[PDB]
């Protein structure tokens, strides 16, 4: 007999991280993987997800064939587990993450990786720039534009009072990690090499900008 | 023993995606002013965590130079240089750096202590 | 207030005197206070929220970006954010570029991986691209709102002695503001140095330091992303795949 | 001609410090070393030998000095002591040195008021920087000597209350302390 | 308790709550006035030490550099 | 206290010199001194 | 090359990089206090100007 | 006679540089070294010691110099800086030198 609630909570947290649906950085151990897999097996309506993630043990065995109703049901199951949008690419992210976690060896220090192996056309940033630029130029513009900056002291005072208890550092961390994860997921989904040199050089540019 | 091995294994961290880590840009001090003593205690605690480096001199003898020609030559080169202006510049840059550090550190500057620093003048003159 | 210093040497009665103006030291001390910089950033964010409010944009940003049908609100929000950032850079122009067009993207097939807001010239007018699903995914992501990022003594001493804006909403506002700030830096290089330099910058952000510090570093305020030093966890290990036996003689970006 | 004799005193002392720094086998001028955070060995050597030179001046019978020194080169504000760029002490008989590099860089990089064939010449800025570093290490040595002569507690109390420079400096060793260039000038602060 | 209370009354609530978490401030806030005016303290009659203090403290060891060792 | 002490004594290996320990593993909320200071200070201020 | 190197040491790799493209730092960042020092260079013994014709 | 004194200044400086190059133990004249792409050690030594000589002239109190130098001898155009045949900098405290050999050969 196992505790359904604890296993469900561990599964929820680990899947939240492994789906890139949350920026909560909590050190995850092998125990959380064991709990999430056991809960996935035990719960009847998560059997599809459990089989999906268990197929990742061998790299040569790929995703089971699911008819549209099965994919929709699994999407509803994932949504219920996360109580949050969620779609097929989230499932692909989860599959890749769990595959890399499972095939990884037992080790003393957490391994830091980047999203990869999701979604034939292995491209770079510039070819995508050209192609999507042409495609965007194809698209018809929707709105044509042809400005109040009020400094109402009382209103800004009330806004500051509302914002004052918020730990600015936490807000910056959340925003930066959200932008980073969205950029990485867009790169991986588009099958484009994510050049972290450029992304880190963005921060380096900000740092060099400040001190002048 | 197998249970202990499994306990060590289950606490092993798993792979995680990278995250953007925030580092403090400038050691910004808090609103409440601090005195020199509390600042000294805090900064000494911070220094304790640093890793000291070993310096090994070639020999124990005090460095020195008895080359006359070089000594009178340096003296001649610095001869047209007034001592008043040199000492004034040195003292004022020392004072400015001290005051800047005090202001940045949000620490109260005791004028009397800084004045007492340079009372060895009268101590020498009187005795 | 001014402070006077006197130096006296033992060879004469001469005294050389200098006057220091305390306002400089007070300014440094104020700039060294954490609460001061926190107030500056929070006041910028509050001004942004007030600017949105006076434009009826009171609905949460996630709800604004989740509405596929109503494009006018998305275009107005992005334009207002761009104008706010432009005014922050140049506190003399209240109206942004007087004419520009907006196109909203709902497909991955025509999406740019990492630059959700992009600018282009259709030979007649500025055009701005908005990747709506990317911004929706950004704002809808769950935030870490219980963890603490590193004074207990003052709290101990104290113990011994109306628009509803949640933390999630404020984080969403800051996220959109930073995204539009990045877009505006790209747009500034565009407008001031040509399409060629803009598309060069899109693939190499390192040109920002040279094309901003020449004018912006001495004339405008501080940038929002410069409030904290951001680094990627275990950056060296992940970058080990691309290592050069280098010889950097033009290391213009430390 | 007594004032000329005293100026000769001070300038000869400064020239001897200059020549010691020359003999110490320097690759760059002082300021240049202090902006080079990559090479802490040279900064430590300069500070240590200035301390040794001051020690010999204060104690003319002492001809050698310890050959080891634990040192930390301060880089960040949260580990820097305002008003004390260099601090000397020892624990279990091992000399302990702390150098605030950014503070000394700011000290030597200020703009100072400026009211034969071999091409040798010394600028005013260089000489004044030399005197400034000597004075700073000399203040550090005063704190160090208070430590040795009256305990780590008198050292710590003097770090916060500098009147021990005039109380604990007895008149018997007035001739000894007069050897310090810090005693050749007075600097006072008056509100205005 | 009276040493804590003396720091309280003479240096404020902030210093009192600072002392509650760090007793090492007693040496600085007592020796300035008490060490030369009052009698000897009762706990100073004997030198008290914890048995095998170094071994138990080995969990918290610093590669230290103490320049303000105000408490030997 | 007795249970913790005897557990640590039993699980300790046979050794030539007496092992000096401190009390631990007695009585979820792993706290420090300052949080306790604040909490118990508020609770004491509650008490009449 | 040594002038560029000395600009590097005295004012940062950024001043070095900016001087690599803008050589007016040879006359701005070379303060008159070290004029005697820079006069020791043989590069200071001559002037070379370029005039359109 | 002030112009004669200044010419004596300049020519004595040039002669001292000449004598330093002589003491540096050269097998060939400068141009000859610079056309010898097979021996980069000699070119690096010449450039490094000229840098050291200039450093001593600019800083008369400096008598020694670093004993290590990372150097690259440029051969192709796509790795050459126009107008800057030799460039000095350092990274992690290690002197970094770049020499454009064809440019200097054309100069001499």
């Amino acid at each position: 007999l196992i505790n359904m609630r604890r296993y469900r909570n561990a599964a929820r947290k680990l899947i939240h991280h492994y789906s890139l649906n949350s920026t909560s950085s909590t050190e995850y151990k092998i125990s959380d993987v064991v709990m999430t897999m056991i809960f996935l097996l035990r719960s009847e309506k998560y059997h599809s997800l459990f089989k999906l993630l268990e197929t990742t043990f061998d790299d040569y065995t790929c995703r089971p064939q699911m008819t549209q109703v099965q994919t929709d049901t699994l999407l509803d199951a994932v949504r219920s587990l996360l109580e949050m949008t969620i779609d097929l690419t989230t499932v692909d992210i989860m599959r890749s993450s769990f595959a890399r976690c499972f095939n990884s060896p037992i080790m003393r220090y957490a391994k830091i990786v980047l999203l990869q192996n999701v979604a034939d056309k292995r491209t770079t940033l510039e070819e995508l720039l050209i192609e999507r630029g042409e495609k965007i130029q194809m698209l018809q513009p929707q709105q044509y534009i042809n400005i109040p900056f009020c400094d109402d002291a009382e209103f800004l005072n009330r806004l500051l009072k509302h914002i004052d208890p918020y730990p600015l550092s936490r807000m910056y961390y959340n925003a930066a990690n959200t932008m980073f994860y969205t950029t990485m997921e867009n790169y991986a989904v588009s099958n484009c090499k994510f050049n972290i040199e450029d992304y880190n050089n963005i921060f380096k540019v900000m740092e060099n900008i400040r001190k002048h | 023993i197998m249970r202990s091995s499994f306990a060590r294994c289950f606490n092993s961290p798993i792979m995680r995606y990278a995250k953007i880590v925030l580092l403090q840009n400038v050691a910004l001090q808090r609103d409440k002013r601090t005195t020199l003593e509390e600042l000294l205690i805090e900064r000494g605690e911070k220094i304790q965590m640093l890793q000291p480096q070993q310096y090994i001199n070639s020999g124990t003898e005090i460095p020195f130079c008895d080359d006359a020609e070089f000594l009178n030559r340096l003296l001649k080169h610095i001869d047209p240089y007034p001592l008043s202006r040199m000492y004034y510049n040195a003292a004022n840059t020392m004072f400015y750096t001290t005051m800047e550090n005090y202001a940045v550190s949000n620490c109260k500057f005791n004028i009397e202590d800084y004045n007492n620093i340079f009372k060895v003048m009268e101590n020498i003159r009187k005795h | 207030n001014k402070v006077r210093t006197v130096t006296e040497i033992v060879n004469s009665d001469e005294k050389i005197q200098k006057t220091y103006e305390l306002a400089e030291f007070d300014l440094k001390n104020l700039s060294s206070l954490e609460s001061y910089e926190t107030l500056k950033i929070k006041l910028a964010l509050s001004k942004y929220m007030a600017m949105l409010s006076t434009l009826e944009m009171t609905q949460p940003l996630l709800e604004i970006f989740r509405n596929k049908a109503d494009t006018r609100q998305i275009a107005a929000v992005v334009f207002s954010t761009l104008a706010f950032i432009h005014n922050r850079f140049h506190p003399l122009v209240t109206n942004f570029t007087n004419k520009m067009e907006f196109v909203v993207t709902e497909t991955n097939d025509t999406s740019i991986p990492g630059e959700p807001i992009l600018f282009t010239e259709n030979e007649g007018v500025l055009l701005c691209s908005v990747d709506r699903p990317s911004i929706v995914k950004m704002l809808s992501r769950e935030f870490d709102t219980e963890a603490l990022v590193n004074n207990c003594n003052v709290r101990i001493a104290k113990t011994f002695g109306d628009f509803s804006i949640t933390e999630v909403e404020a984080t969403q506002y800051l996220t959109l503001l930073l995204t539009v700030e990045h877009a505006y830096l790209h747009y500034y290089i565009f407008k001031n140095y040509g399409v060629f330099e803009y598309c060069k910058s899109l693939t190499d952000h390192s040109l920002f330091t040279n094309k901003l510090r020449s004018t912006m570093s001495t004339k405008t305020s501080n940038l929002l992303l410069s409030k904290f030093k951001f680094t990627i966890e275990d950056f060296d290990k992940i970058n080990s795949n691309s290592v050069t036996s280098g010889f950097n003689i033009y290391n213009f970006n430390k």
